């Protein structure tokens, strides 16, 4: 699943 | 060129409008990211995480209660309104407008927009940590223990509310601890929501990116997909682009957008 803000 | 954009606008049958934090900053709504974006000692990044909630749920609820309470005085801006009235007007003509928002402030809803995908959740929804139920919640204060709490000054004392007195699930059988129904740092976006968004983006023939950038996230997930279909993309944001430059209208979206969407 897509990490919020790509996990940055 | 505004006139060239409006030529596409006149023809578009399905517009997708993606909105980021710029549209909410112009309503007076703190984001908490950026130099100003402190609440007590913390910035959003420190608090909007399951580890903060696990280890200090009262502190995280004080922060969200503050934010909920501050929305009472903040109102939709001309950009939110233009987007809502555009959807209504075009809907009557059989033309679709959908809003995909990063923002959790519900301002698009307050503006009148109906077809809105809140990809990060909402300040005014809860999710039960026990039974999973999601419920709309606009109560001020959300529970009595939080009444008058959440002050943003650094040396404000912590409420230290026992967990049993924070917002609880109202099925008198569950009674689980509620959390804000918001996507936190370290959490995945909802798959079902993303599938719906993919459908809308794939079917749209014009896309606007408002108060954030096509090149940054979350627009970077989806705007490329639309651009690669050959679909025009129009950015409305305060960000500059260089001199050796789809479409870009630089400035506050509450100025640019009502004229663009007339
Ligand atoms: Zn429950």
């Amino acid at each position: 699943g897509v990490l919020k803000e790509y996990g940055v | 060129d505004l006139t060239a954009f409006r030529e596409h606008f006149a023809k578009a049958k399905h517009i997708a409008i993606i909105t980021g934090a710029g549209v909410s900053a112009e309503s007076g709504v703190p984001t908490f990211r950026g130099p100003g974006g402190f609440w007590r000692k913390w910035q959003a990044q420190d608090l909007a995480t399951p580890e903060a909630f696990s280890r200090d749920p009262s502190l995280v609820w004080e922060f969200y209660h503050y934010r909920r309470e501050v929305m009472r005085s903040k109102m939709p801006n001309p950009a939110h309104l233009a987007i809502a009235e555009c959807e209504a007007r075009l809907g009557q003509q059989g033309r679709s407008v959908v809003i995909i928002t990063q923002n959790i402030d519900e301002l698009h809803h307050r503006a009148g927009s109906k077809h809105v995908y809140e990809i990060h959740g909402s300040l005014f929804k809860t999710r039960c940590m026990s039974c999973g139920e999601v419920k709309a919640n606009h109560k001020s204060p959300i529970c009595p223990a939080l009444d008058g709490k959440g002050a943003p000054d650094p040396n404000t004392k912590e409420a230290r509310i026992p967990v049993e007195l924070l917002p609880r699930c109202e099925r008198k059988s569950c009674n689980g601890l509620l959390r804000p129904h918001v996507v936190w740092f370290g959490e995945t976006l909802d798959s079902d929501i993303l599938t719906a968004v993919e459908r809308e983006l794939e079917k749209c023939d014009l896309c606007l990116v408002v108060g954030t950038s096509s090149i940054v996230y979350p627009a970077a997930m989806f705007a490329p997909q639309v651009a690669s279909r050959g679909v025009p993309v129009a950015e409305f944001n305060m960000e500059c682009t260089p001199a050796t430059q789809k479409y870009h209208f630089e400035g506050p979206c509450g100025s640019t957008l009502p004229p663009a969407l007339e």
